[PDB]
Parts: C-alpha cells; sequence; structure tokens
RNA sequence: UACGGUGCUGAAGCAACAAAUGCCCUGCUUCCAGGAAAAGCCUCUAAGCAUCAGGUAACAUCAAAUCGUACCCCAAACCG
RNA sequence: CGAAGGUGUGCUGUGAGGCAUGCUGGAGGUAUCAGAAGUGCGAAUGCUGACAUAAGUAACGAUAAAGCGGGUGAAAAGCCCGCUCGCCGGAAGACCAAGGGUUCCUGUCCAACGUUAAUCGGGGCAGGGUGAGUCGACCCCUAAGGCGAGGCCGAAAGGCGUAGUCGAUGGGAAACAGGUUAAUAUUCCUGUACUUGGUGUUACUGCGAAGGGGGGACGGAGAAGGCUAUGUUGGCCGGGCG
RNA sequence: UAAGGUGAUAUGAACCGUUAUAACCGGCGAUUUCCGAAUGGGGAAACCCAGUGUGUUUCGACACACUAUCAUUAACUGAAUCCAUAGGUUAAUGAGGCGAACCGGGGGAACUGAAACAUCUAAGUACCCCGAGGAAAAGAAAUCAACCGAGAUUCCCCCAGUAGCGGCGAGCGAACGGGGAGCAGCCCAGAGCCUGAAUCAGUGUGUGUGUUAGUGGAAGCGUCUGGAAAGGCGCGCGAUACAGGGUGACAGCCCCGUACACAAAAAUGCACAUGCUGUGAGCUCGAUGAGUAGGGCGGGACACGUGGUAUCCUGUCUGAAUAUGGGGGGACCAUCCUCCAAGGCUAAAUACUCCUGACUGACCGAUAGUGAACCAGUACCGUGAGGGAAAGGCGAAAAGAAC
C-alpha cells in the first residue's frame, strides 16, 4: 500500500525546517523550548 | 623566544615566520611519510609560529 | 599572486595507492591530499612554486568520510580532498 | 488602529448583560473619525483620524497646541 | 608543597614491608609514590613479537601510599615528619624532630 | 604465460527489402472547450560621449571557478 | 577470636514475634527508655524486571527446480570452478531522478545478524575507491505561490499588499568515438571537435536604456508522405565437413 | 607556585623540565573560522552570489576595509506648485536578539462547585502579548477620623471569618482601630534680590575594606591478632586545631586539612575624604494644573452581584465654579470637621534564584532520589510540535592469569 510518509527534503526543509521556523514568532518559540530541553538535534536542518 | 623575538623589526618576524611556514611544510610532508620520527617538532613550530604572529600584533598595530 | 603562507598551507600529504603509482608511472600524475576549501588555481601555484615543476592540469574530488564504530559509539571521520595533479611530460619527482 | 491621535483613546472591553445578566464580552470602541484640520499658520491641512472628543479638544485649545502636542508626544500627522 | 620527592630515601610504616627502606624513583600524581625493592608483585608478562620480549613472571615494583612512607633520619636512624620553613627567602623542608633542614 | 592473464598481429567490413509509437513535425489539415510568463537573442533611438570611450571583423593569449559523480533505484539498499 | 545480610537447626512466648547457634559472607551493627514515620501487601484486567506454561508444538515468507564432479576448509544440500536442468525476458534485463547515504571493491574473521549450516554475505574489522570549461546543479529568467522597504489596517501579537526580491515542475552557450581500473569515467588516456567571456594589437567607425518593437511563445484530435534507428535475406571473409 | 610534566577513555611513542620564562592556578591582554538578532543581497542554518574603495601583481590575479533596517538629530538636495512641503541622499548616535523566577500593564477561558443549571463560583486563575529593573510597583493626603485627634508608601500579626455582599443559595469577605519592620521628603507650573552657596550625577586621585591565585600550620611509640592496624593491651604527647576526608579493618598525634596567623604585580567592587565638570542654594513677592470636576446612557473596579448605594475608572453625549472657591465624611439636605484634584520625582522595610561560594539535614541511597549517579534530554518513537528510557560496585593494589 502507499503509506503515508513519501519523503523529500526539500519540502522537509520549507516545512519543519530551521528557516521555516525562525520566520515566524511561534516557530522561534519551538526553538526556545528545544534549547531549554537541551535538544541535541535542535531541528530537521542537517 | 618572546625575549629574542621582541629585539627585531616588523619585516623579520615576517621574515622568521615565512621560514618557519616552510620548515613546517617540510615537517608535515616528512611525518606525512614515515620519515620524521620526532614527532614534537611539529608542536615546537606550530608554537613558535603563534608566538612571531602575537609579537606582529604587538609590534604592529600596538 | 596567491600569497606564499596560504600555498604553505594548502598542501596536506601525498596520497600512497595502487591507482596513485599507477597514474605516477603511466600518466605522470601525482596525487595529493590537499586542503578541503583548497582551489585548483591554489594547488597549481603551490605544486609550481614549492615543488619548482610544471603543472598541466588538476582534476579534484572531495572524500567523504566514513561513519566507523570505536567500541559501540559511532563516529564519524571527516571529509578531506584529493587532488589528481597532472605534470608535463618530462618533469620528474621524488 | 482604532486610537484616537489627539486623546489617545483606545477601544476597551467590557459585557453585554442581559436581563439574565448573561455576561458576553463585547468591546467599547471610540467615535474616531478622518478630518482635515486647517493650520492657519501653515497655511495647510492636516489629515488627523480624530474622535470627536478631540474635535472640541481642538475647538477649544485651537490645532497649533495639539499639534505640538502631538510633536512632543512623537506622533505623525 | 610535597613532603616526600623523588630521590628522597623513606622508610614504609604500613604493609607487607613494615620498617624497610629505599629510595623514591618517581612521585604520582595520585599520591603514590614507586620505591626502589619495596613492594614487589610478579606480573605474567605476555610476550610480544615486537618490542622483543619472550614473556615471562616479571617482578617489579608497584605503588604504594605517600601516608605509608615517611623521611628517614638518617642521623637519628628513624622516620620524622617534614616541616616547612623559610631559610634566605628560600622555602626549605626540615626534620620536625631536632628540627635540622632535610638535605 | 603467476593459467587469472599480458604482449603482438589482424581478413571482409557491401547490397537489397522491410521498417517504427522515434525524426522532418514548435509542421499540415481541422475543431472549439480557443490553448503560460520573463530573460537570453535581434533591432530602434533617448539622454549622454565626441575622434576618446565604446561597436564588429580577424588574429594572439588567458580563463571557464565551486559542488555532485561510489552503490541500490523496482528494490534484500526507498516508503511499509 | 567475623557485623549486617543470606541459609539451616534448636528453643521460647497466647500472637504479631523473640533468642542462641552451624555454614556462607567479609564490615559494619546497636541495648534500654523516649521521639518521628515514605511503618507491614496476595489480590487493584495494579507498575517494573526475571522465569515458566502451552512445547521442542506451529512455522522457517509465493509450487520458478534442481542434479553431479572437483576445490577450499575443522566441517559443504547452500561458498568457488565446471557440465547439465529449469525460470524471466515490455522483465525477475539495462540506465537514472526522488530517496538512502559508503550498502561499492579488495583482504580477513564467523561471536552476534541471516528464520538451518555457513568457509558465504548488503554482517564485523582494516584499507582502497567517486577525477568534468561541454553531464547535472550553481548561475541569468520568470509561473503558481511565498516574503515584503515604504504603505493601509488592526487591543498587542499581527493581517494584506506596492516597489521589489525569492521561488522549477518550465525557458537559457558548448563533446563525440575508441581504449583502460579490483572498484570512476561523455570526468582519465588517444584522437578529433565546440562554446562563452576576458585582456591585446590591426583594419573599419555611431556607440549608448531600467525605455519602444520583434522573437522567445506555446491547445486538442486526425491524416498521410519522406526518412532513420533497427531487423531479415543475399553477397563477402574466416573457420568447419560432422 | 613549582619538581615534575605533555586533559580523559588509554597505554605507548617522541620530548620538555628539576631553582627557574617546564607544567599548573589567577589577573590583564592577543587571536577569536562558519551559521545564528546576522546586519552586503539571497537562502532548504552552518551555503550561494556581489558592489565600492584603498592597496599589491611575477597581468594569472590576490589582500584589507566598508555597504542591513528603523528612530532621532544635522547638513545638502528637492516635485506636482511660485515660495514652500512631501520625498531623496550623506553623516553621527542608539536600538534590535537571548535569558530561570519575581514585577507592572493590555486581553482573558472552561472543566469544576452550586449535589441539575443560566445569576454566581472557579478566577482576573491558566494562557497569550507588551515593557522594565535588580528589585519593580505605589508613594508625601482634594486621606482617615469624629468634635478627641492622627499624619506619605510598602510589609507582618490582630481586628475577623466580624460588618456586610449574595438565586441572602453555593460561597465572597473587608474596614476603622491597635501592635510592629522600616522611615525621607521634595520640585515645576515665576518673577526679582543677592550668584554658584546645599544636594546629586559624572570623572580623577588617596586611604581603608573586601573579591579574583595563594603561604605557614601542632603532637606516637611498643606489643598481640591479622593478608594488611588506624583495632585490642600498655605507656606518652598536642589542642584557640577531637570540622571533615583519605590512607590495605575503626587514626587528635601517617597524609590533605582544621584553629589561628598572614599574603597581591594586576584587575575590580564598596565605603569615606577630596579635586575637576555640570548642577543650582537661600530670601522676598506671587501664582495654585478645564473639555477638568460633576451629570445623562452603557459597562467595569471597589468585600459591596444596582440594590436605598456612597467612592473610583471611562466608551458615548455633554459640561462648572476656580481661595470670597471646591472635594469628602456610604442615598440625600443642613451644620460642623477635614483636605486642596485635574503636573511630576523619591531610598528603606518587600518578592524571586538562571548562577557562585560556604555549611546543614530524625532528606533518598540505584524500581528510590532530578527524566538522567553510567557520553541522558542520549538511544528510540513521531512528518512535526513533541514524547522519552534502560543501564552503578573485581581487588588494598591489575598483581587483570607467564606457561
Ligand atoms: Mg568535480
Ligand atoms: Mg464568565
Ligand atoms: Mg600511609
Ligand atoms: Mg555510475
Ligand atoms: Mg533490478
Ligand atoms: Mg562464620
Ligand atoms: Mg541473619
Ligand atoms: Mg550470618
Ligand atoms: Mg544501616
Ligand atoms: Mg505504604
Ligand atoms: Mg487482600
Ligand atoms: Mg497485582
Ligand atoms: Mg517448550
Ligand atoms: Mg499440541
Ligand atoms: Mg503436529
Ligand atoms: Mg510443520
Ligand atoms: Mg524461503
Ligand atoms: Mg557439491
Ligand atoms: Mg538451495
Ligand atoms: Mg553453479
Ligand atoms: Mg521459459
Ligand atoms: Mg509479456
Ligand atoms: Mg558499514
Ligand atoms: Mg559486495
Ligand atoms: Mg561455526
Ligand atoms: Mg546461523
Ligand atoms: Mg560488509
Ligand atoms: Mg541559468
Ligand atoms: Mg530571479
Ligand atoms: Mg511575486
Ligand atoms: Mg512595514
Ligand atoms: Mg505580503
Ligand atoms: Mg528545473
Ligand atoms: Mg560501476
Ligand atoms: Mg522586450
Ligand atoms: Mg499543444
Ligand atoms: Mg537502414
Ligand atoms: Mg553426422
Ligand atoms: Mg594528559
Ligand atoms: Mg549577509
Ligand atoms: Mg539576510
Ligand atoms: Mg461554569
Ligand atoms: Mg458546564
Ligand atoms: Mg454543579
Ligand atoms: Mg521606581
Ligand atoms: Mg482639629
Ligand atoms: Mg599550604
Ligand atoms: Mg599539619
Ligand atoms: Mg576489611
Ligand atoms: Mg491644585
Ligand atoms: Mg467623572
Ligand atoms: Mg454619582
Ligand atoms: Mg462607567
Ligand atoms: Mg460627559
Ligand atoms: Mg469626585
Ligand atoms: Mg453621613
Ligand atoms: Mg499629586
Ligand atoms: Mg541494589
Ligand atoms: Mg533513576
Amino acid at each position: 500500500m502507499k503509506r503515508t510518509f513519501q519523503p523529500s527534503v526539500l519540502k522537509r526543509n520549507r516545512s519543519h525546517g530551521f528557516r521555516a521556523r525562525m520566520a515566524t514568532k511561534n516557530g522561534r518559540q519551538v526553538l526556545a523550548r528545544r534549547r531549554a530541553k537541551g535538544r541535541a538535534r535542535l531541528t530537521v536542518s542537517k | 623566544k618572546a625575549k629574542e623575538l621582541r629585539e627585531k623589526s616588523v619585516e623579520e618576524l615576517n621574515t622568521e615566520l615565512l621560514n618557519l611556514l616552510r620548515e613546517q611544510f617540510n615537517l608535515r610532508m616528512q611525518a606525512a611519510s614515515g620519515q620524521l620520527q620526532q614527532s614534537h617538532l611539529l608542536k615546537q613550530v606550530r608554537r613558535d609560529v603563534a608566538r612571531v604572529k602575537t609579537l606582529l600584533n604587538e609590534k604592529a598595530g600596538a | 599572486m596567491i600569497r606564499e603562507e596560504r600555498l604553505l598551507k594548502v598542501l596536506r600529504a601525498p596520497h600512497v595507492s595502487e591507482k596513485a603509482s599507477t597514474a605516477m608511472e603511466k600518466s605522470n600524475t601525482i596525487v595529493l591530499k590537499v586542503a578541503k576549501d583548497a582551489t585548483k588555481a591554489e594547488i597549481k601555484a603551490a605544486v609550481q612554486k614549492l615543488f619548482e615543476v610544471e603543472v598541466e592540469v588538476v582534476n579534484t574530488l572531495v572524500v567523504k568520510g566514513k561513519v566507523k564504530r570505536h567500541g559501540q559509539r559511532i563516529g564519524r571521520r571527516s571529509d578531506w580532498k584529493k587532488a589528481y595533479v597532472t605534470l608535463k611530460e618530462g618533469q620528474n619527482l621524488d | 488602529s482604532r486610537v484616537c491621535q489627539v486623546t489617545g483613546k483606545r477601544p476597551v472591553t467590557g459585557n453585554n448583560r442581559s436581563h439574565a445578566l448573561n455576561a458576553t464580552k463585547r468591546r467599547f470602541l471610540p467615535n474616531l473619525h478622518s478630518h482635515r484640520f486647517w493650520v492657519e499658520s501653515e497655511k495647510r491641512f492636516v489629515t488627523l483620524r480624530v474622535s470627536a472628543k478631540g474635535m472640541r479638544v481642538i475647538d477649544k485649545k485651537g490645532i497649533d497646541t495639539v499639534l505640538a502636542e502631538l510633536r512632543a508626544r512623537g506622533e505623525k500627522y | 608543597a610535597a613532603k616526600i620527592r623523588r630521590d628522597d630515601e623513606v622508610i614504609v610504616l604500613t604493609g607487607k614491608d613494615k620498617g624497610k627502606r629505599g629510595k623514591v624513583k618517581n612521585v604520582l600524581s595520585s599520591g603514590k609514590v614507586i620505591v626502589e625493592g619495596i613492594n614487589l608483585v610478579k606480573k605474567h608478562q605476555k610476550p610480544v613479537p615486537a618490542l622483543n620480549q619472550p614473556g615471562g613472571i616479571v617482578e617489579k615494583e608497584a605503588a604504594i601510599q605517600v601516608s605509608n612512607v615517611a623521611i628517614f633520619n638518617a642521623a637519628t636512624g628513624k622516620a620524622d615528619r617534614v616541616g616547612f620553613r623559610f631559610e634566605d627567602g628560600k622555602k626549605v623542608r626540615f626534620f620536625k624532630s631536632n628540627s635540622e633542614t632535610i638535605k
């Protein structure tokens, strides 16, 4: 069957990437939460 | 060498830095092969380049 | 004019290999491990100055680092750059 | 923004209370209107989005005093 | 400000060699010394083709705590604790007994 | 000949027929549902420049950097 | 001269319990009288870990299919070489994009992985391997759309949007054949080409745009005609005479 | 400060050093790639592409600096449109982003409870947004009181679960007054007279006191058991040091320390003193914050749900007097008392702990305690936001088992 994850790095980075998070206010709050929790990989972006 | 190098000109320190960098190249290719059997010379050279760059920023612009 | 200090920091090591020995004895081409940010003109100037030898052409490629496991902890080696430096005919090098 | 430039009036929030005292949040907007005021010294018109209270203030104090207050406040006109 | 140093002659206070003497060969950063000829262990040394070792039961010296040794006072023939004083503006060692400067 | 290979040499190398969903064809015919944009490219002059700049024509010389390039890709290497 | 803890035994109390001691263990334990409680577990389709059971049972993943000799090796139904057999063949062959990211090649190992064994492997370990002016990206250009100086609007955050600037899936310069590596090749080599920019001379002399125009530049279906790829036969050459 | 070193797993190699530029610690410095507010333009973060200028060139080209936006100011320029203005450009200064809690403000729930539920509650709570400081806010009476008087603000204990509010239900819940912590008052709405006089800010200097490396630092032997003594048994000694930790079993006297005594080239905090710059001090005579108070309508805050409801705020419409005046004293009037709104500033007591140092615990002791004693916000899962583990101990010493 066709499963729900059909990967594409361009769409992955445009949707969940660093500059897509840094563009908006709420996306910057996402990066602030992951730094406070201490995530190693802060975003998707390679 | 900070006392020796302090008694030098800017062009003399630049000449020594270029002779150090040539020695650092010849050591790096020598240790690239298995020829170099004195590994401490790479460290001695890297410190002496840092001392020359320090004294150059002291004598010029300071 | 490319500066001599950069020309001294461009070249890292010669690369020993069966392919390097073949290209050295057949095509008169040496294989060098170079700095990663080094370009072809910097390599041609470095070999033409530090070895005083005539370079015909330089081909470059980037070597991707392997992923190794020391014990059970994962790790990754560094990406490094490789240069095929074709010397002109008659030129010789140790 | 529904803000009087002269008085600094602003939409405040309150409640609609029904007969059964059912409270729903509403807003109280100022009666803002854009009006061209003739400045006699500079001999020109200045458009101000001003409430009718502010128009009574301009009719009482004069437009030169108010535009002095708006420059001391740091407000464009 | 170390009391027991390298070329010092010490006596052993505790352990399987309570009373023996020897010279310190090197001091370790962990608060241990290697005293020449005292704390002997027999290591089963494995042969290596490189390094040319045949491999046997090598008897060699193990480290010991600095607390377990004291500097031997060769005058009195005993152990003395070590104090520090300034002579000529220079920090020297001396024996707590007889106030004699360690040399 | 390490039987894996490596070296040397090397004939003929034409014609007919059939023939594509590929090419001419971004064509031609026809229909209505009436079928992207911009740059490169060509050209026109504006201010400006006046015999300098620039233009094309030939020739010489120099440069063309950087990154990817292994391998699977229908699959035991992708999503399951 | 052996603590706690563990494991037995003996004794004792109405009971919760208590005491002594053997073995293990190898360093802490604690009377009494008071004090404070994370103070007592068999159940909560309780939570976590370990071990059973069914049970050495079901199954070992397309009914495309295997047989033999020799080799290696501790050992071969499965590996290698060989001869036969069978299967796909508009694919179960070959080349890529997306995606993965060293799975590529060589040597070595067989613990784990592999639904069996394994000397084998996309497994472990070490080393090696990806070569471009012409391929592609980058780059020039824009679509849908996004962002958006100013601006307009909005309690605030912010929303929309002008000039602009991004944005391919589309437009835009140029390389082919042969050979070669264990592994790369339109990238290396041999041969033969091509394009766009430069500087520099020489001849000639209207050059100039963010502007104007042209071009780029565009649909569906259908009909033939002309070709080629390619194939067949003949000829030709080499070998053969079962 | 030093006789030992070149961080760890993790040896080894090659070396350095031993009386002082070995190492180590601290102060001030130097360098400080790329991304990221990211700021030269773009961008799918750690990448792509420039422009201008000044320099070098072995003409191939190299190196360095600068170039974001907005606000404010100044200069120049500059439309329709004459002047002008908008606009443009240069230049200078500043901001931007991050961050635990506390704080002020703008918005603002519902589950729930009421044994249902709609007024009410939960609760101005959670949450979102904005701004600030080391604290913030508030603050020097148009206040209370009661005919006696008090004398800014904030905080604690009472008053008091009282008075009240309230489908008078559920529930919400003061104040006056009293005891305390802490205390500090001032200025402009304006002229003069005397003129720099108090105070504050900044910047120097000097002294003291800290902080950021450090130094000295007492006093035990014998014997028995035992693998090992710090234990047992004797005999001594120190203590302004018997806090604590380590050392082969439990050490005041083995070690590190502790009590105590000191110590800083350099940086820096805090006090004073004073220098300089700026600042004005005091006296006299005045002035006394208008679309404001108040009112009507609709809401909100006050313990007070419109009620007989004072007081405060304002979205809307209005609208005074002004020291011979006005506000309040819980509907309202009269008398009396008290105060002077429509301009501001102000320390302390108060709140909190991302972080640092010291110490403590009838706090845990590896299914506990942080999710994490261990390379844990990791492995792993998820497109993503996000979720989120398991896993400690040889021995005194590797002497980690030659053969
Ligand atoms: Mg390349
Ligand atoms: Mg409500
Ligand atoms: Mg000891
Ligand atoms: Mg390929
Ligand atoms: Mg295939
Ligand atoms: Mg026992
Ligand atoms: Mg027991
Ligand atoms: Mg027992
Ligand atoms: Mg216990
Ligand atoms: Mg319990
Ligand atoms: Mg039960
Ligand atoms: Mg249970
Ligand atoms: Mg079974
Ligand atoms: Mg059965
Ligand atoms: Mg059966
Ligand atoms: Mg079966
Ligand atoms: Mg099968
Ligand atoms: Mg067989
Ligand atoms: Mg088989
Ligand atoms: Mg076969
Ligand atoms: Mg078949
Ligand atoms: Mg078929
Ligand atoms: Mg691998
Ligand atoms: Mg393979
Ligand atoms: Mg086996
Ligand atoms: Mg197996
Ligand atoms: Mg493998
Ligand atoms: Mg392009
Ligand atoms: Mg573009
Ligand atoms: Mg657009
Ligand atoms: Mg804007
Ligand atoms: Mg927009
Ligand atoms: Mg494309
Ligand atoms: Mg291949
Ligand atoms: Mg055009
Ligand atoms: Mg069409
Ligand atoms: Mg043909
Ligand atoms: Mg026959
Ligand atoms: Mg180290
Ligand atoms: Mg930039
Ligand atoms: Mg940018
Ligand atoms: Mg409710
Ligand atoms: Mg409800
Ligand atoms: Mg209820
Ligand atoms: Mg304040
Ligand atoms: Mg009175
Ligand atoms: Mg000391
Ligand atoms: Mg001491
Ligand atoms: Mg013990
Ligand atoms: Mg007043
Ligand atoms: Mg009012
Ligand atoms: Mg009223
Ligand atoms: Mg109201
Ligand atoms: Mg009114
Ligand atoms: Mg009033
Ligand atoms: Mg009354
Ligand atoms: Mg006031
Ligand atoms: Mg345990
Ligand atoms: Mg835990």
